[PDB]
């Protein structure tokens, strides 16, 4: 998943 | 001449640099926005998006309630600016205070972030 | 940094000058890593109150919708909106967040503190501290772990009444955090324990990393704050  | 709205108790700005990989959730968090925005939220407060998104130029926006409907309507299409030209943040930043003056100011920075780190940081480790 | 757009970025210093002073009540950071001292430091004449996370963020971001109503209350109070974002996070499937409320005048009170700490100490007694006593915050790609939890590096290098005066402008400037049992980093798709946690990171320079220290050095005002 994507972090930011 | 453009007239300012009437002053209020709050205006935040959210600045959304998101011509990168965030992209799509940064059209997810506008969705939860307008979800919050209502009338009776926002009490009285200006909520400002300034939106980047990646293929097409920034825009300016306004979330408010009319009519009873939470709208994101279009205050200003930009022409292509680098957003993080710290020239071109004064300069929206500017615009928002003088069209939505009021007695206290939020900004939410929304974008990649790494610290203090230099953005060049993976030439400085070997 | 903070701000992808193309290819440019704006480094620490270039978006404390797209800022301007004494204007804004807050700034929310919606970002990874930004609850750094240096970061705070930097933009202390920015704002009254940062909200920011110290490790990364989970794409989906903060809550938006819960949080409205609170950022646009007559009585703002900022924790309740850090408190939204972490309360968010827990019982979830990535139940990992991290969040700090630092307020800004009290940053130079804390910088004295580490001054008198840092200033006198060697590069040579930096670079030999051991990292297994310090929590890591950062993985970022290719980093061999540069941001530490703030306290634990003060907490090697001070003594014990060096200590207690740090503690005490530490909890004047940070006056809410929280996190959670662990934090998730991208880069290496797994989530690590916090297991000391003050709610700020800060640099810990290495010797192998010259370079960096040099960038840090001229371009992070924290570093001729404390250090020199």
């Amino acid at each position: 998943v994507l972090t930011x | 001449m453009e007239t300012p709205e009437p002053r209020t108790t709050r205006t935040i700005l959210v600045y959304m640099m998101a011509n990168n990989s965030l992209n799509s959730f940064a059209s997810k968090n506008i969705e939860s926005m307008i979800e919050g925005a209502t009338s009776k939220n926002l009490n009285g407060g200006n909520l400002i998006v300034y939106y980047a998104p990646a293929g097409s130029p920034p825009e300016l926006l306004r979330i408010k309630e009319e009519n009873g409907v939470v709208k994101k309507i279009h205050l200003k299409d930009y022409e292509k600016q680098n957003s993080a030209d710290p020239d071109v943040m004064r300069s929206v930043i500017g615009e928002v205070v003088s069209q939505y003056p009021a007695d206290s100011y939020g900004l939410v920075l929304w974008s990649h972030g790494t610290a203090w780190l230099p953005s060049d940081y993976q030439n400085k480790l070997k | 940094a903070f701000g992808q757009d193309g290819n440019n970025w704006m480094e620490i210093d270039d978006l404390a000058k797209g800022l301007p002073d004494d204007l804004f009540d807050f700034i929310l950071f919606d970002a990874c890593y930004m609850a750094s001292v240096e970061c705070t430091y930097e933009l202390r004449n920015k704002a009254e109150y940062i909200l920011a996370s110290p490790t990364e963020t989970m794409a989906d971001g903060w809550p938006y919708e819960e949080m409205m109503p609170q950022l646009f209350a007559t009585d703002l109070q900022l924790e309740k909106v850090g408190e939204t974002f972490y309360n968010h996070y827990l019982n979830n499937t990535y139940p990992y967040a991290t969040v700090s409320l630092t307020k800004t005048s009290e940053l130079d009170n804390l910088k004295s503190a580490i001054h008198d700490i840092l200033a006198d100490k060697t590069e040579s007694d930096i670079y030999s501290l051991d990292p297994k006593n310090m929590q890591r915050l950062e993985y970022l790609y290719r980093s061999p772990g540069m941001l530490y939890d703030f306290n634990d590096y003060i907490k090697q290098l001070a003594t014990a009444e060096q200590y207690d005066r740090f503690i005490s402008c530490l909890d004047k400037a940070v006056v809410y955090k929280a996190h959670t049992p662990k934090s998730y980093y991208a880069a290496i798709g797994n989530a690590l324990p916090i297991k000391s946690y003050c709610g700020l990171t800060i640099f810990v320079p290495q010797e192998s990393l010259p370079k960096m220290l040099e960038w840090y050095k001229q371009r992070v005002g924290w570093y001729k704050a404390v250090y020199e």
